[PDB]
């Protein structure tokens, strides 16, 4: 159960990363055929109009057409696809850094173990009735391995560090795509003008040419920018999810507010954020789950388990 | 998968029609990418920029070379071909994405995810459970069944408190069945006034009359009648998708989906202690009814206390034996 | 003989059988739906039978064509060939 | 479509009239692409345009029918209850 | 295991090698003579590789 | 799947060179479908109907775009060798041959039940615990003892329905000798044919009273993207053909039909597991040369010390 821990920014970001897999496989297949330029020498040698001779074989316009693509298109009009490409497999790699090391990997999947067997328990339905046999012996042996996971996670914060570095990385590889697309977008154009010095083949040196796949490549680079803008703003909202709440603390105070027990500690770093992940998934979890973490419910148990 | 039973006819439908205008969108995009071209031919007379249309006959002359013939295909491809010709397929696959998007979003949202998969779960299992036979027919049972029947019932509890404080669901699918049936009117809207502008004749006049000898060109655009089919039927499944939406609007609103009542249920069977349920288990609950009101009919079972205290004395009798 | 499992689950079939039959014998949508479905495929078969044999012959190789395009081309009539 | 002029017209019809030599019509190819597209469009009869296109929507059509039986949720949810009966 | 990790790395020395020599003759403009002045009438010839 | 466990290291070897030949068949067709024509320019300057071919301006030949390609097709179809032509077609044809020969022990009927059945009770004398019992030589269970008895039964009808007769070592013995035989003939022909793959090609078609011209020099593109993949093939058919040869020398090293139990009944405690013979021979060396594992857990079944043992334990 690995989707429980992501967010709807985190699933918003994977959909938003397949999108733009579509874009630059689409944008690669039109740059692998459709990509060609056309070009046409300039001051070539009831109105009856006729048709300017160039007096050039199909061979030479070829020649001027490879001259003109290589030496006289923008890189970017001609590398945008793969640019695209690389950019989102970097993202996608990125999108699981908090998920793929295996020491996180290995709290992932203890966190939400016990959450899940302290959920499926019915031991917390028993205490909030309380507080608002075999089934025993079974919440004791997990109230013991809730202490032990608070001895194995609590006093640990890789975790925070690791989501931190992950969404500053998103956001600075945002704020660099955005930065050089709006820069060179204004280079994908129809129209361009060549002056190789071809002169010795074509005899001609001035050329004005046509990027046939330029219209669709300059929508197909705004839709990338606009997916980019999407990706960071959901990125800048982590960030300041991140940082404007300290999420190195959990308080219990709000299941205070209505359950009458207080001996419930807060948990830090580690503990705490993935608690507020799992707040972000529901925060049903969180204030049921609360009721496993303090040790006066342990003594009842245990007085109840005596008593039985 | 297993959310076919949350999927009334109406989502069925959209999905389907989704299906067809996917495929016409590939179709149209494979076309405007393959063929898509423009033959254009000049005016040899032409007054003020216009052509002025004026022994055997021969062919007309126009000393051009195929490299010209293609550089003013290109021109007029791009400056005078409408736009909606041009990206019409981009503009259906945007609009088939937004549609699936919007129809999938709450299986997607992990808030209404989470909620959707207990709910599925817990209905499901407890249509297959043999308590619901039993209950609904009216000393024995075996000792995993037992344990299973009363399971069940505490998780039916749990989560008659997790869910009905809450209308998330609902209200998401509230927002995108309106978010769908603007994008129709918008969609029925710019379509049909711009369906129009796919044309086979095209004038073309776009001052290249120092690269190629010639101001204004009549070009052709091929694929320009199968252009205006695929946009008909392309506007057929949208206008049958709206009507779906619509209808499922109306269905929306005339019945408050935040109330569920199981007033039937409770007179045809002995159980009349359960309760009326009301926000995201009601709306759910409606859209199971939808689906099929049986399965309802047997998960009313658990939700009723009488059954409750028949499942702990036959659960009794069993766990305290005479031998014991 | 029988086993008390076997009894157990055959009773409860028996009492599954029973409802299912009060919740089906109840109406025809099933059988409706079918007649339905097998009308509408009689009737589009008998349609496009003969839109499709009244058609068949203007699929043909040699097609004269007058377009009309003399101002541009500088001939009125062609003959094509669909290939 | 490949299209040829008729240069011997005789009333808007092909008239159809010392080594042979062939004819010279003074078309460029893009001419006879543009003769082509328009006698495509305009002549060819739109049964040899769009028959598998045709065929293709009586074919959905068909299978729609077919299976809008086994897609319509009541009658779906009906037979599958009927079928899981039945096998039991 | 070791045997599979040799050969690996020697693979890749050579690969490196022999693709660090060889990268700078994928060039654009190239010129070439071939000697077709029989058929075609011309010696030498610039081209330009797509 | 089940018939991996028959498969030695020179069947999979083969099996591997045999799917990469089927891939380069394939690029191969797809290349001849595509790009395979041949550029031919007339000699403009002839001697007795042969290409004499002795700022410079282009020679002018006065021949349309489709009298070139009347000469490229004639010239194409007349005076290009056939193995230019249809070489990856060849090549298909060979590795199918292959590969119906490597699977056909698969397929037929009679061996591949036998192989089937073979490998059913292999696996169930694995999964019987009274194998690890034996092997590490208490209570028993009356299922487990009954499941026992039975894979003992099963062991000894097998023995007695499958020595009998040989037919699967027979049709793996035909099958080596069409592969190497086949390997044979495949690497003598492309070795000579290989050098027919050639760049430049002089063609004399004699199309004068079309083209005008007699004779014409022809460019084929892929010539030696041809000859690379013909040099490639004739690789993997040598390390086929090495390989069929290993196996055939597995073949004749040893009497396959004679399996001797000797070394596992000096290392075990049965020492009476008779000399089993023929078909049940071949099928005991194909997974010792797999796995020797099998046989140390099989033979336990064989020997009547076992039952012997057996009948000891089931009656206590
Ligand atoms: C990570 C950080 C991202 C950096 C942002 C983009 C910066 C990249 C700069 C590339 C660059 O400038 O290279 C120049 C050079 C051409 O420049 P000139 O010949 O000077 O062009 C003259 C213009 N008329 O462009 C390039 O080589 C493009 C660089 C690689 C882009 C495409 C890479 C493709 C690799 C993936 C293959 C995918 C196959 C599957
Ligand atoms: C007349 C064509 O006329 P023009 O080419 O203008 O000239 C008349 C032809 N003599 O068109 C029609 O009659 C339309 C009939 C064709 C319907 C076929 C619908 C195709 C639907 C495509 C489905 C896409 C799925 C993929
Ligand atoms: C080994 C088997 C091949 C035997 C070849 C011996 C010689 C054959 C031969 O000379 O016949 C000619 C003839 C080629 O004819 P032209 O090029 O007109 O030659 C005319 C001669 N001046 O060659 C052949 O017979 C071709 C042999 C290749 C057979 C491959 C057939 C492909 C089978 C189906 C392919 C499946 C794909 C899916």
């Amino acid at each position: 159960a690995f989707r429980v821990l992501k967010p709807w920014w985190d699933v918003f970001t994977d959909y938003l990363s397949v999108a733009m897999l579509m874009i630059g496989v689409f944008g690669c297949t039109l740059q692998v055929m459709q990509d060609k330029i056309i070009c046409l020498p300039k001051r070539v040698q009831t109105v009856e109009m006729k048709g300017l001779k160039t007096d050039l074989d199909l061979q030479q316009y070829s020649f001027i057409n490879q001259m003109c693509y290589e030496r006289a298109l923008h890189w970017y009009a001609k590398y945008f696809p793969y640019l695209v490409l690389i950019h989102t497999l970097v993202f996608m790699l990125c999108s699981n850094f908090w998920f793929k090391f295996p020491g996180s990997s290995s709290k992932i999947e203890h966190f939400i173990s016990i959450l899940g067997k302290c959920f499926d328990s019915p031991w917390t339905t028993r205490a909030l009735s309380e507080v608002s046999k075999k089934e025993g012996e079974q919440a004791k042996a997990l109230f013991e391995k809730v202490k032990k996971f608070r001895l194995h996670v609590e006093e640990g914060d890789i975790l925070y560090a690791m989501y931190v570095r992950q969404t500053v990385l998103k956001v600075i590889k945002f704020l660099i795509i955005i930065a050089y697309n709006s820069a060179l977008v204004s280079k994908v154009q129809f129209t361009v003008d060549c002056n190789v010095d071809i002169q010795d083949m074509t005899g001609y040196k001035n050329f004005s040419c046509n990027h046939t796949m330029a219209h669709l490549f300059s929508k197909l680079s705004f839709c990338y920018l606009c997916f980019v803008s999407i990706y960071g703003l959901t990125c800048l909202y982590t960030l300041y999810w991140l940082f404007y709440r300290s999420l190195r603390e959990y308080s219990f105070e709000y299941v205070r507010q209505e359950t009458g027990i207080d001996d419930i500690p807060d948990v830090k770093n580690d503990f705490a954020f993935m608690l507020h992940m799992i707040d972000q998934y529901d925060p049903l979890y969180s204030k049921r789950f609360a009721v496993f973490l303090s040790e006066v419910s342990e003594n009842k148990l245990k007085q109840l388990n005596l008593n039985n | 998968p297993a959310y076919r039973i949350l999927k009334p006819w109406w989502d069925v439908f959209t999905d389907y029609i989704s299906i067809v205008m996917l495929m016409i969108a590939v179709f149209g995009g494979t076309l405007q990418v393959d063929q898509d071209k423009m033959i254009c031919l000049p005016c040899k007379w032409v007054t003020k920029d216009s052509c002025n249309d004026s022994t055997g006959p021969t062919g007309i002359k126009y000393d051009l070379d195929r490299h010209q013939y293609n550089y003013v295909d290109a021109v007029c491809y791009e400056n005078r071909l409408h736009w909606f010709a041009k990206y019409f397929p981009y503009l259906v696959l945007l609009h088939t994405l937004i549609f699936l998007a919007c129809s999938n979003f709450w299986f997607k949202f992990p808030r209404t995810s989470s909620k959707l998969e207990h709910f599925v779960s817990i209905l499901l299992k407890c249509f297959d459970s043999p308590w619901t036979t039993r209950a609904l027919s009216e000393g024995v049972l075996d000792k995993k069944e037992g344990e299973q029947a009363k399971a069940l019932f505490e998780k039916v509890k749990k989560f008659r408190t997790h869910v009905e404080e809450g209308d998330i669901v609902y209200r998401l699918y509230m927002r995108q069945t309106i978010i769908k049936v603007i994008k129709f009117a918008l969609i029925i809207c710019y379509t049909v006034y711009y369906v129009h502008n796919i044309k086979f004749d095209v004038d073309c006049t776009v001052d290249i009359e120092s690269l190629t000898g010639y101001r204004t060109y009549r070009c052709a655009h091929p694929l320009a009648t199968l252009f205006k089919i695929l946009a008909s039927f392309y506007i057929s499944l949208v206008i049958f998708y709206g009507l779906i939406c619509m209808y499922t609007l109306w269905w929306m609103l005339r019945r408050s989906l935040k109330k569920y009542s199981f007033e039937s249920i409770r007179e045809e069977s002995s159980y009349s202690d359960i309760p009326d349920v009301k926000n995201d288990f009601a709306f759910m609950l409606h859209l199971i009814d939808q689906y099929d009101p049986l399965y309802s009919k047997r998960f009313a079972v658990f939700l009723s206390e009488v059954s409750e205290n028949k499942l702990r004395q036959l659960n009794l009798n069993n766990e305290w034996t005479l031998d014991k």
